C-alpha cells in the first residue's frame, strides 16, 4: 500500500526511537569503564552469590 | 513611492476556508492529524501515564525507610532509659580536641 | 544521561529531512516523547545525586528543571506555527533547528558535572536565542534588544571565566562533587570579595535583579513567542541553577557580602512590581513580573537556608511555567489585534469565553494563590527570610499585596469590561491555542499533589 | 509582517563612518 | 578547459587566434533608423559575429533556454509601459534604462568573450558607450529625476572604464522628420506616441556628444539612410582603416589573459551594476525582493547550480 | 601580472617566511624578512590603482624601517656577545630594540597604524595574504626568543593591540578596515600569552588563521568590500551570509564556537602565572570586537537589507570561482572546541 | 620606575607635601606623554597653539595628580587609617571632579568621579593585597 | 615548554617510541567526532556550489570523511604521545626530587580544627 | 536499578576526579619548580652544541 | 534541455570521481592495517603478546 512512499515520507519517525535505544547503549557501555569499586565499598560489599558473578551490572 | 515594495498582507482566517479548522496548519487533513498528535501524544501518553509513573515512582528520598528506622531506633532507645536522641552526633569519646 | 541527549540531537536530522509540511508534526511527536523519557529521569535517591559519568550527573535540583525544558520543547512548536506558516520551508526548518539546538544545550548544562563544562554551554545558549530574537523577532527595536541581552550576560559571564579557571589552578578539579566535599572556608581577604563578586555576578545578570535587569523588558517584548517563553521559562533560570551549585565555596563570605544584593533585590521587587501596576504593554507587564518573582529567588538563594533553597526550587519551576503561559496569553491576543497596548482590546471575555478562563487560572497562579506551587515557593521563602530577619516580612508581604493589584489589573483591562467596538477581526479561538494553554496549566495543578518532586536536593 | 530595514537603516550604516563628526563630515 | 591560469601557463595565448577580422564594430543610430538591418548586412558580408540589440530579456536569452522570463521575475519595467507614462511615479523610466544598460553591458562582455576565444570580430547595436543618449534624452523632458543621471554615470565609470572602446563605429544618420516618418509604418501603438522632442534630444546628444568625444579612440564614419542601405560601400569602408587610435592596437597577451578573466566570470562583469546607492526607482524593499527571489528559485533549472537540477533531468546528481 | 610570475612571487614570499622559521643564524632570519618584503610589494601592486600605490608605499616604508631597525638588535647582540645563533640574547637594550622592531612588522602598538590603511588600498586577495601569511614570520622569531623578553614591555604592546585594535573597530564602514582592526585585536591575544607559554601562542595562530581565511575568502566569494555591498548579498546567495554570521560569531569568541578556544586557553595560562587582572581586562575588551561583529552580522543575514532591481541578473548566472579549501575552512573554524586537548600536539 | 618609586617610598598619610609632589610629578609626566602624542597624530597647525594644547593637557593631568595627592594623604592622616581603600576612593573622586572643572561639564566630572575613584580604590586594593598586573613568567 | 627535551628529533610528527602506547581504538569517540567534521564540511560544500546538499556528489563528501578520519587518527596518537610524555618525565622528576615533595602528615578530620560559621 | 550501582559508580567517579585534581595541582607546582631551577627534562632552552668547535691547531699558538 | 549549453559540471567527470573512490579506499585500507600493525606491536613492545 504505497509503501514505496510511506517509507520515504515517514522514515524520519524511526530516527529518534533508535536514538533512544542507542542512548541506552552508550549508557550501558560507559558504566563498564566505571566498574572500579564494584562490590568494594564496605557499605555494600558482601558475599558473592553462588551463580552470579557481578553484583551490579 | 519610496521603494518598489508589496502591501502588507491581510491575516487570512483559517475558518473561512474550512470551518472545522483547528489552527495547526492550513491543509485540512494534516490539521486533523495534528489534532491527533498534539492530544494523543500530549494529554494521553504524557499527562496520564506520566503522572501515574511519577505518582507511583519508587521510594524517593527514602521518605519511608527513615521512618521505619526511626521507629525501631526510638523503640530501642527509651527501652533502656537513655535519652531518646543524643545532643551530640560524633561521639566525643573518640574526638581528640586540641588542648 | 545519554538516553535524553542523542534522542534530542538525533531529532535534528528528522526535522531537516522530514517532508515539506510534516515538520511540525514529527517534531512535536518526539519532543513530547523526549519529555516522557526525561520524566523517567525525575526519580532521585535519598542524598547521593544520580551520577552517570564524569561528564554528566543529575540531582534533585537538576531533574525538575530537565523535565521542564523537555516539557517546554513541544510548546514553542505549538505556539509558533501561526506566524511562521507563510515562510519558506528552509527557514521553518531553521527555526525548528534553533529551538532543539537551544533545548539540547539546556539538557547539557543542567546535567553538567564540571563547572567549566557547566560554563561552556552556559553562554552557548545565547547564540540560538540571539538568532531567534534578531531574525524572527517581529519589531524594529529587536536589534538593539538583542545587543542589550547579549552584552549584559557576557559582561557578567567573562569574570566567571577568569574566576572559574582560577579555581582550577588553585583547588585542582572543578567537579561538582569534588568541590562540595573539599570545600574550604573562604577568607575575608580583600581579594576574596572580588573572588566572590566574579563567581556571583555572572548568574546575577541572567537572573534579572534590580539595576541589572533592563535587558529583560527589551529581551521579552521584541522576541517572538517561542523566544519569549524559552527566555523567561528556562533562560532566566540558568543563573538560579548556578547559585545553588556555586555557593558551595562562597561561605562564609556569602554571609557578609550578601547585604548589597539582598537590599537591592528586596527593594527592587517592590519597585519592579510597581512598574507592573502601570505598564502600557502587556508583554512588558509580564516581563517585569518575571523580575519581581526572580528577585524573590535572589533573596531565597542568597540567604543560604535549607528552607530558602526549597522554596527557591518551588518558585524555580512554578514561575517558569506560569510566565510561559502568560506570554502565550499575550501572544494569542496579539496577532488578532496586531498591537501590544493592553487597552487596545478590552472586554475579551464577552467575545472569547474560554480564554477568559485560561487567563483566569493563569492570573491566579501568578497570584501565588494556595495551594499552587507559586504559593509554596513564596510562602516557604517568607518563612526562611523571616527567620533571617523579622523586618523583611514588611517588604515580603508588600510584594504579595502589589502582586495582587497588577495581576488582576491585566484581567480587568483585557478580559472584563466593555468589548471594543471598532475591532471586528477577533475570530473564535483556534483549538490549538486552547490546547496549548491547557498544556501549561494542567501540569501545574498536577504538580500541586507532589511538591516533593520539585522541592530539590535540600528536600 | 515583521519589520525589515529600510533606506533609513541602510543610510545609517552607509557613509565613511557610522559615528560621524565635523572632522569626518567632509 | 577555460582560460584559467593553468591554460595560460601551458601555452594558451590570445594573440595567435585573432586576425584582421577582430573588431568591435558597432552599428548604431537613432530610434528605428534601420541600424539593426545594416548591422546584419555587415555581419553577413564580413563573416563577423552579430549581436542583436540588448532588450529587457537579453539576460534571459543568455541563461537557461533563453525564453524571456516574466517582467516581475526579470526587469520590473516595460518599454511599452514607459511609452504610456514616461513620467510614471513607479520609476518605470529609469528602471528601464538601468536594466537596459546592464543588458548591453552583458552583451558587450559576450561579444568580447566570443571575440577573444575565437578571433572573430563582433558587431552589436548601441554599444554601452552610446547608451547615455537615451538617458540624456529621458532627462531633458524629465522622464527621470535628475539624480538618475549621477547613478547611471556612477555605474558607468565603475564598469565601462575597464571595457575598452570599439574599433570603428557605424552611424546611421537619420533626421527627425524621417524618424517621424517610419514609426507610423511600424504600427505598434506604444511607439506612435514617441515625442518628436525625444527623437530630437537623442539626436543632438548623439551628434554633439557621442560621436566627437568618442571619435578620438576609434574610427567614426557617418552614413545617412542612402549610405546605410549601401552594404557594399560601407563594408569596404570598414575594411579600409588602419585602426590606430584606441587601446586595442597596443595590448599583449598579458592584458588579454586578464581581460578574459573578468569577462568569463559572468558575475564579475555586472558585479558593480548592483551598486548600493539607494534611489526610489531602482531600490526594491526586502519583502518584495525576497518573495520574488523565492519565485525565481522555485522555477525549474534555477533551483540549483546548472547541471544540478533533478527536475529538468540532471541524472547522476549523487555522482556529480 | 603573468600567472607564472605571480606564482613565483608567492613562492618566494612563502619561502622567505619558511626561511625565517628554519634559520639558526640571525643574518638568515633577516634575509627571510627582507626577501619576503622584496616580493610582497608587487603582489599589492597587482591591481595598480592609485589607492594601491599609496597602500604599497605605506607598507614598504614601515616594514623596511622595522627590518632595518632589526639589524641593530642583531648587531648590538653581536657586539656584546659575538653570537649569531638565534637564542636568548644577552643585552636588555638589544632585547628591547628588536621587540618593537618585530612589533612594527606585526603592528600591535601605535606601530599598528599601517595595518588598516594598507589593507584598504589593496585588493581582497592580497589582504588575505598580508593579514594571514605575513604574520607567521615575525611571530616565528618571537617564539624562539620568548625566554629573553622583558615581561612588562611585551605585555604592554599586546594590551594596546587588543585595546586600540578593538576600540576603533566600532567606527569602520569598509569591511577591509574592519578585518584589519580585528587582526590587530587578535594580535594582542597571542602576543600577551607569548612570554608565558608559547604553545598556545601557536594555537591562537592557526585558529586565528582559520577564520581570516574563512572570512576573507567568503568576502571574496561575496565580491563585496563595504557593509552596504555586503548587505545586498543576502538576495543573491543567502546561504553564504549564513555561514559568514557563524564565523562572525565564532571569530567573536562565543562558545561553543571555535573562536572561544584560544581566548579560553589564554585566560587559563596567565591565570596559572598569577596574572589575573591582565586576562580580565582583555576579556572585557573582547566584547568590543563582538560589537561591530554583531553590526556586520545584523547587516548581513540576521536582518534583510533592501536590494536593487539590478540584482536580478546575478540570479540568472552562477559563480565561476572554485574557492579552494573553503568547505573545510569554516567547519574547522567554527566547531573544533570539543577537540581542544589536541593542542598538546603543538607542544 | 624611580619616579613612581617616589610615591611608594613615602608612607601613606605622612609627609603630605612629599606625596603631593610625587603625585603631581606622575600626573605631569603622564600629561606630557599624551600631549606629545596628541601633537603628533593631530597637527597643531600653528606652533604657539601647540604649546597651548600641551599646556592644557599637562595642567589638567597635574591637577588630578596633585589633588589626588592631598586628598589621599590627608584623609589617611585625619582618619589615622592608612590601609583603608576609601582613602584613595575620595581622592579618586576628587581627581575626577577636577577633570570636570577643567572641561567645565558636570557630567564628565561625575563620570570621572566614579571611574577614577573606583580604580583608585582598586590600585590601593592591589598594593595592600599584592596584586601584580605584569606578573613575571611563573609557570 | 616539550620544546627542547633530550631526544626530540625535529620535524618528527610521531616519534618511534610513541608506538609503546595503546593506539587509539578505531571507534574512539574523539575519532568519530573528527569524522563528523569531515561530513559537516561535505554538506556545506554542496551548499556554496548550490547543489542538492545531502544527496549531491556522494563521492565528494565521502572523501571528506575519509580524509578527516585519518588526519584525525594520526593526530590522536600524537596527542596521546605528549600527554603520556608529559606525565612520564613528570613522574621521573618527583622521584629524582624527593626533598621538594614532602609527604603531608596523615591527620583525620577529628583532630583538624576547622572553625564553623553559622548561617543564623 | 539498585542503589548499589549508583553508590559504587559514584565512588569510582570520586576516585577518578580526586586523582585528576591532585595531578593538576602537582603539575602547576612542577612546572613552576623546573622552570626556575632548569634541571628538568622540559623547559630546556636551546644552547650551542660543543660539536661545532674547531680543535685543529691554529696558525697562532695562543689559542 | 533547459540550459542551451552543457554546463561544466553537467556531465559526470568520470576520471575525477573514480579517483575519489580510489584514494578513499586507499585512505581506509591504509588506516585499518595501520591500526592493526600499531596494535600488536604495542602489545609486543609493552609485554602482553
Ligand atoms: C593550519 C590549517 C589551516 C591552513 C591549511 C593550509 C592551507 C592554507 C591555504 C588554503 C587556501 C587558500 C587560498 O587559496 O585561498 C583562496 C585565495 C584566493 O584565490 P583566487 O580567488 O583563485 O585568487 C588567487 C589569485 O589572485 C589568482 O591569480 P591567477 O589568476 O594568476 O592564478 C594564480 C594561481 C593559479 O595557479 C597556478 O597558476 C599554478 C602555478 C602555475 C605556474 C607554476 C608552475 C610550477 C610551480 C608549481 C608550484 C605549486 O596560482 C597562485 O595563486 C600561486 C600560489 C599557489 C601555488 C603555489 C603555492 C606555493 C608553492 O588564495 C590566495 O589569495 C592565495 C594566497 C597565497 C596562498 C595562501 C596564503 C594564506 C594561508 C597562509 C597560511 C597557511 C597555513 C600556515 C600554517
Ligand atoms: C551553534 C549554533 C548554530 C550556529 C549556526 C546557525 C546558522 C543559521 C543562523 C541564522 C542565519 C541567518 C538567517 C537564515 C539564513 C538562511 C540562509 C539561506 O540561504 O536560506 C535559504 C536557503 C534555501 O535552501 P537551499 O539553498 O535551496 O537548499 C535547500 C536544501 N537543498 O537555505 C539554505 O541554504 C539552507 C540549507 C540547509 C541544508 C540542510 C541539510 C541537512 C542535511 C541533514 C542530513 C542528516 C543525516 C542524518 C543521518 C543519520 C544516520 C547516520
Ligand atoms: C599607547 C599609545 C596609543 C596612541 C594612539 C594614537 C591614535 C589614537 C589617539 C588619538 O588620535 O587621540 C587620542 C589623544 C587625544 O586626542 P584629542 O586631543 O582629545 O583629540 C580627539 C579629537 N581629534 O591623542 C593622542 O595622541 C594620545 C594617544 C595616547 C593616549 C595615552
Ligand atoms: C599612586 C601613584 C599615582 C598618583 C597620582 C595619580 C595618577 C596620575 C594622575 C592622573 C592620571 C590619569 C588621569 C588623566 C590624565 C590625563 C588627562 C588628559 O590627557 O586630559 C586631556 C584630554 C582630555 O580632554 P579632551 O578629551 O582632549 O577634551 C578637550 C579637547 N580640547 O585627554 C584626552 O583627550 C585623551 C584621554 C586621556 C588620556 C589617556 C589616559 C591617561 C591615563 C592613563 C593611566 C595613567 C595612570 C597613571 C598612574 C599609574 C602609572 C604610574
Ligand atoms: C562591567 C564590569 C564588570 C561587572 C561586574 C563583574 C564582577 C565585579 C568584579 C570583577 C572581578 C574580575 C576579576 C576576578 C577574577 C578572579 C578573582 C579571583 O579568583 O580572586 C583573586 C583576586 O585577585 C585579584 O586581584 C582579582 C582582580 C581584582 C579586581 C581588579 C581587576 C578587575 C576589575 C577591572 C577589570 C574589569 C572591569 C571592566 C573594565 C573595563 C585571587 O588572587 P589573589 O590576588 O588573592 O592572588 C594571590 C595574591 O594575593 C596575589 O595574586
Ligand atoms: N533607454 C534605452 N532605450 C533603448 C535602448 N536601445 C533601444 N531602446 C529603445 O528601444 C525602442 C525601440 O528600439 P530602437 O532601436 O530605438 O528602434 P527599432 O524600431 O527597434 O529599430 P532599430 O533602431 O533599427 O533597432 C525605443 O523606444 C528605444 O528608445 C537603450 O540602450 N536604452
Amino acid at each position: 500500500m504505497n509503501v514505496l512512499q510511506i517509507v520515504r515520507d515517514h522514515w524520519v519517525h524511526i530516527l529518534v526511537p533508535v536514538g533512544f535505544v542507542f542512548g541506552c547503549y552508550l549508557d550501558r557501555r560507559s558504566d563498564e569503564k566505571l566498574t572500579a569499586f564494584r562490590n568494594k565499598s564496605l557499605l555494600f560489599k558482601r558475599e558473592l552469590r553462588p551463580n552470579e558473578e557481578v553484583t551490579w551490572k | 513611492i519610496r521603494l518598489q515594495e508589496d502591501p502588507d498582507p491581510e491575516d487570512e482566517n483559517l475558518y473561512e476556508k474550512n470551518p472545522d479548522s483547528h489552527g495547526y496548519d492550513k491543509d485540512p487533513i494534516v490539521d486533523l492529524w495534528n489534532m491527533r498528535v498534539v492530544f494523543f501524544f500530549g494529554f494521553s501518553i504524557v499527562l496520564v501515564l506520566g503522572s501515574t509513573f511519577v505518582a507511583y515512582l519508587p521510594d524517593y528520598r527514602m521518605q519511608e525507610w527513615a521512618r521505619r528506622e526511626a521507629e525501631r531506633l526510638v523503640k530501642y532507645r527509651e527501652a533502656n532509659g537513655l535519652p531518646l536522641m543524643e545532643s551530640n552526633c560524633f561521639d566525643p569519646n573518640k574526638i581528640q580536641l586540641p588542648e | 544521561m545519554l538516553k535524553i541527549i542523542i534522542p534530542t540531537t538525533m531529532l535534528l536530522p528528522m526535522t531537516w529531512m522530514s517532508k515539506h509540511n510534516m515538520i511540525w508534526i514529527n517534531a512535536t511527536v518526539h519532543s513530547l516523547l523526549i519529555s516522557l523519557i526525561s520524566l523517567s529521569l525525575l526519580n532521585q535517591l535519598g542524598e547521593n545525586s544520580l551520577n552517570f559519568s564524569l561528564t554528566f550527573f543529575s540531582d534533585s535540583l537538576s531533574a525538575p528543571l530537565l523535565v521542564l525544558t523537555t516539557w517546554l520543547l513541544p510548546l514553542m512548536l505549538m505556539a509558533s506555527q501561526s506566524h511562521l506558516s507563510k515562510e519558506t520551508t528552509t527557514r521553518k526548518k531553521l527555526y525548528i533547528t534553533m529551538l532543539i539546538l537551544l533545548q539540547l544545550f539546556l539538557i547539557m548544562t543542567f546535567t553538567a558535572t564540571e563547572l567549566i563544562l557547566f560554563y561552556i554551554l552556559f553562554e552557548a545558549t545565547l547564540v540560538p536565542t540571539l538568532i531567534i530574537i534578531t531574525r524572527w523577532g517581529n519589531q524594529t527595536e529587536r536589534l538593539n534588544a538583542g545587543l542589550y541581552f547579549l552584552f549584559y550576560t557576557l559582561a557578567g559571564s567573562l569574570p566567571l571565566l577568569v574566576a572559574l579557571v582560577y579555581i582550577q589552578n588553585t583547588t585542582g578539579s572543578l567537579n561538582f562533587l569534588i568541590i562540595h566535599y573539599w570545600s574550604h572556608p573562604l577568607s575575608n581577604s580583600w581579594s576574596n570579595i572580588f573572588m566572590w563578586l566574579a563567581c556571583i555576578m555572572a548568574f546575577m545578570v541572567k537572573m534579572p535583579l534590580y539595576g541589572l535587569h533592563l535587558w529583560l523588558p527589551k529581551a521579552h517584548v521584541e522576541a517572538p513567542i517561542a523566544g519569549s517563553m524559552v527566555l523567561a521559562a528556562v533562560l532566566l533560570k540558568l543563573g538560579g541553577y548556578g547559585m545553588m551549585r556555586i555557593t558551595t565555596i562562597l561561605n562564609p563570605l556569602t554571609n557578609y557580602m550578601a547585604y548589597p544584593f539582598l537590599m537591592l533585590s528586596m527593594w527592587g521587587m517592590i519597585m519592579t512590581s510597581s512598574i507592573c501596576l502601570r505598564q502600557t504593554d502587556l508583554k512588558s507587564l509580564i516581563a517585569y513580573s518575571s523580575v519581581s518573582h526572580m528577585a524573590l529567588v535572589i533573596v531565597a538563594i542568597m540567604i543560604q537556608t535549607p528552607w530558602s533553597f526549597m522554596g527557591a526550587t518551588a518558585l524555580m519551576i512554578a514561575h517558569g511555567l506560569t510566565s510561559s503561559m502568560l506570554f502565550c496569553l499575550a501572544n494569542t491576543n496579539y496577532e488578532r489585534v496586531h498591537s501590544r497596548t493592553m487597552i487596545l482590546a478590552r472586554g475579551l471575555q464577552t467575545l472569547l469565553p474560554l480564554m477568559a478562563t485560561w487567563w483566569l487560572m493563569a492570573s491566579l497562579t501568578n497570584l501565588a494563590l494556595p495551594p499552587s506551587i507559586n504559593l509554596i515557593g513564596e510562602l516557604f521563602i517568607i518563612t526562611a527570610s523571616f527567620s533571617w530577619s523579622n523586618i523583611t516580612i514588611i517588604l515580603m508581604g508588600m510584594n504579595m499585596m502589589i502582586t495582587a493589584l497588577y495581576s488582576l489589573y491585566m484581567l480587568i483591562t483585557t478580559q472584563r469590561g466593555k468589548y471594543t467596538h471598532h475591532i471586528n477581526n477577533i475570530k473564535a479561538s483556534f483549538t490549538r491555542e486552547n490546547a496549548l494553554m491547557a498544556l501549561h496549566i494542567l501540569p501545574l495543578l498536577l504538580l500541586t499533589l507532589n511538591p516533593k518532586m520539585i522541592l530539590g536536593p535540600l528536600y | 509582517r515583521q519589520w525589515q530595514p529600510d533606506v533609513e537603516w541602510a543610510e545609517q550604516f552607509g557613509g565613511a563612518v557610522m559615528y560621524p563628526t565635523k572632522e569626518t563630515a567632509h | 578547459l577555460q582560460y584559467g591560469p593553468l591554460a595560460f601557463v601551458l601555452g594558451e595565448r590570445t594573440t595567435r587566434k585573432l586576425t584582421e577580422t577582430s573588431k568591435v564594430i558597432t552599428v548604431d543610430g537613432n530610434i528605428c533608423s534601420g541600424k539593426g538591418r545594416l548591422a546584419r548586412e555587415i555581419a553577413e558580408k564580413l563573416g563577423l559575429r552579430h549581436f542583436p540589440e540588448a532588450g529587457i530579456h537579453y539576460a534571459d536569452s543568455t541563461t537557461g533556454d533563453g525564453k524571456p522570463l516574466d517582467v516581475q521575475l526579470s526587469g520590473n519595467c516595460s518599454l511599452e509601459k514607459f511609452y504610456d507614462d514616461p513620467k510614471s511615479n513607479d520609476g518605470n523610466s529609469y528602471r528601464l534604462q538601468s536594466w537596459l544598460y546592464a543588458s548591453r553591458l552583458l552583451q558587450y562582455a559576450d561579444a568580447l568573450e566570443h571575440l577573444l576565444s575565437t578571433g572573430q570580430g563582433v558587431v552589436l547595436e548601441r554599444s554601452i558607450y552610446s547608451d547615455f543618449v537615451f538617458l540624456e534624452a529621458m532627462y531633458r523632458q524629465g522622464f527621470i529625476r535628475k539624480q538618475c543621471v549621477e547613478h547611471y554615470n556612477e555605474v558607468k565609470k565603475v564598469t565601462a572604464c575597464e571595457y575598452l572602446p570599439p574599433h570603428v563605429v557605424v552611424y546611421v544618420d537619420v533626421p527627425v522628420p524621417e524618424i517621424q516618418s517610419r514609426i507610423q509604418k511600424k504600427g505598434n501603438p506604444h511607439e506612435m506616441k514617441i515625442t518628436a522632442a525625444y527623437l530630437q534630444d537623442i539626436e543632438n546628444a548623439y551628434k554633439k556628444t557621442f560621436l566627437p568625444e568618442m571619435s578620438e579612440k576609434c574610427e567614426v564614419l557617418q552614413y545617412s539612410a542612402r549610405e546605410a542601405e549601401d552594404a557594399e560601400k560601407v563594408v569596404e569602408d570598414i575594411e579600409y582603416l588602419k585602426c590606430d587610435k584606441g587601446p586595442w592596437p597596443d595590448q599583449d597577451d598579458r592584458t588579454f589573459h586578464r581581460l578574459r578573466m573578468l569577462v568569463q566570470n559572468k558575475l564579475e562583469v555586472l558585479n558593480y551594476t548592483t551598486i548600493p546607492v539607494y534611489l526610489p526607482e531602482i531600490t526594491i524593499g526586502a519583502h518584495q525582493s525576497d518573495r520574488v527571489f523565492q519565485k525565481f528559485t522555485e522555477l525549474p533549472g534555477r533551483k540549483y547550480s546548472p547541471g544540478y537540477n533533478e527536475d529538468v533531468g540532471d541524472k547522476w546528481i549523487w555522482l556529480k | 601580472m603573468n600567472p607564472i610570475i605571480y606564482t613565483t612571487l608567492i613562492m618566494t614570499v612563502m619561502s622567505g617566511t619558511m626561511l625565517v622559521m628554519i634559520s639558526s643564524h640571525w643574518l638568515l632570519i633577516w634575509i627571510g624578512f627582507e626577501m619576503n618584503l622584496l616580493a610582497m610589494i608587487p603582489v599589492l601592486m597587482k591591481n595598480f590603482n592609485p589607492r594601491a600605490t599609496e597602500a604599497a608605499t605605506k607598507y614598504f616604508l614601515t616594514q623596511a624601517t622595522a627590518s632595518m631597525m632589526l639589524m641593530m638588535a642583531i648587531i648590538i647582540n653581536l657586539l656584546y656577545s659575538g653570537q649569531w645563533t638565534i637564542t636568548k640574547m644577552f643585552n636588555p637594550v638589544a632585547m628591547t630594540m628588536m621587540t618593537m622592531a618585530l612589533a612594527m612588522k606585526l603592528g600591535l602598538s601605535p606601530f599598528h597604524f599601517w595595518v588598516p590603511e594598507v589593507t584598504q588600498g589593496i585588493s581582497l586577495q592580497a589582504g588575505l595574504l598580508l593579514l594571514t601569511w605575513q604574520k607567521l614570520a615575525p611571530l616565528s622569531v618571537l617564539c624562539q626568543i620568548s625566554q629573553s623578553i622583558n615581561p612588562n614591555l611585551m605585555l604592554t604592546m599586546a594590551m594596546l593591540s587588543i585595546l586600540i585594535g578593538g576600540w576603533g573597530g566600532l567606527n569602520q564602514t569598509q569591511l577591509r578596515k574592519i578585518m584589519a582592526y580585528s587582526s590587530i585585536a587578535h594580535m594582542g591575544w597571542m602576543t600577551a600569552v607569548l612570554p608565558y607559554n608559547t604553545t598556545m601562542t601557536i594555537l591562537n595562530l592557526l585558529i586565528y588563521i582559520t577564520m581570516t581565511l574563512a572570512m576573507f575568502m567568503l568576502l571574496i566569494h561575496s565580491s563585496a568590500t563595504t557593509t552596504l555591498s555586503l548587505s545586498h548579498t543576502w538576495n543573491k546567495m543567502p546561504v553564504i551570509t549564513s555561514l559568514m554570521m557563524v564565523t562572525l560569531l565564532s571569530m567573536g569568541g562565543l562558545p561553543p564556537l571555535s573562536g572561544f578556544m584560544p581566548k579560553w586557553m589564554i585566560i587559563q595560562e596567565m591565570t596559572k602565572n598569577e596574572s589575573i587582572i591582565m586576562p580580565t581586562l582583555m576579556a572585557m575588551t573582547a566584547l568590543l570586537n563582538l560589537y561591530f561583529y554583531m553590526r556586520l552580522a545584523y547587516s548581513s543575514s540576521l536582518t534583510m537589507f533592501p536590494s536593487t532591481n539590478n540584482m536580478k541578473m546575478k540570479w540568472q548566472f552562477e559563480h565561476t570561482k572554485q574557492m579552494k579549501l573553503l568547505p573545510t575552512m569554516i567547519v574547522l573554524s567554527t566547531l573544533v572546541l570539543p577537540m581542544t586537548p589536541a593542542l598538546s600536539s603543538l607542544n | 620606575k624611580t619616579l613612581l618609586h617616589k610615591y611608594s617610598d613615602i608612607p601613606e598619610g605622612t609627609e603630605c607635601h612629599r606625596k603631593a609632589y610625587a603625585s603631581t610629578s606622575i600626573g605631569g609626566a603622564t600629561g606630557l606623554i599624551v600631549s606629545a602624542y596628541s601633537i603628533a597624530l593631530k597637527p597643531p597647525a600653528s606652533f604657539l597653539e601647540g604649546v597651548a594644547r600641551t599646556g592644557r593637557y599637562t595642567f589638567t593631568s597635574a591637577a588630578i595628580g596633585a589633588i589626588f595627592g592631598l586628598t589621599s594623604c590627608i584623609s589617611a592622616q585625619v582618619r589615622e587609617k592608612p590601609d583603608d581603600p576609601l582613602n584613595y576612593f575620595i581622592g579618586g573622586c576628587a581627581g575626577g571632579l577636577t577633570l570636570g572643572a577643567r572641561t567645565r561639564s558636570y557630567g564628565i566630572g561625575a563620570a570621572a568621579c566614579a571611574y577614577m575613584g573606583l580604580t583608585a580604590a582598586l590600585v590601593k586594593m592591589g598594593q595592600l593585597e599584592g596584586w601584580q598586573v605584569f606578573a613575571e613568567p611563573k609557570v | 615548554m616539550m620544546s627542547g627535551r633530550p631526544g626530540r628529533v625535529p620535524l618528527q610528527f610521531l616519534p618511534n617510541e610513541a608506538r609503546s602506547l595503546p593506539p587509539p581504538k578505531l571507534t574512539d569517540p574523539r575519532l568519530v567526532y573528527m569524522g563528523f567534521l569531515g561530513y559537516c564540511s561535505g554538506l556545506i560544500d554542496n551548499a556554496i556550489r548550490r547543489r542538492p546538499v545531502v544527496s549531491a556528489g556522494l563521492h565528494r563528501q565521502l572523501l571528506y570523511v575519509t580524509s578527516f578520519v585519518f588526519f584525525g587518527y594520526y593526530l590522536l596518537k600524537r596527542q596521546d604521545y605528549m600527554y603520556a610524555l608529559r606525565d612520564h618525565d613528570m613522574f621521573a622528576y618527583v622521584k629524582s626530587h624527593p626533598e621538594d615533595f614532602p609527604e603531608k602528615d596523615k591527620k583525620t578530620y577529628g583532630e583538624i580544627l576547622e572553625e564553623f560559621h553559622p548561617v543564623r | 536499578d539498585g542503589p548499589e550501582k549508583n553508590y559504587e559508580k559514584t565512588m569510582a567517579i570520586l576516585q577518578i576526579e580526586a586523582e585528576k585534581a591532585e595531578l593538576r595541582l602537582k603539575e602547576l607546582e612542577v612546572r613552576r619548580l623546573m622552570r626556575a631551577r632548569g634541571d628538568g627534562p622540559w623547559y630546556q632552552y636551546p644552547t650551542i652544541d660543543k660539536a661545532l668547535i674547531d680543535h685543529s691547531p691554529k696558525t697562532t699558538p695562543d689559542n | 534541455k533547459f540550459y542551451i549549453r552543457e554546463p561544466p559540471h553537467g556531465s559526470p567527470d568520470w576520471l575525477k570521481v573514480g579517483l575519489t573512490l580510489g584514494t578513499s579506499v586507499f585512505l581506509w585500507i591504509y588506516l585499518i592495517k595501520q591500526h592493526k600493525e600499531d596494535v600488536l606491536e604495542y602489545k609486543r613492545r609493552n609485554g602482553l603478546e
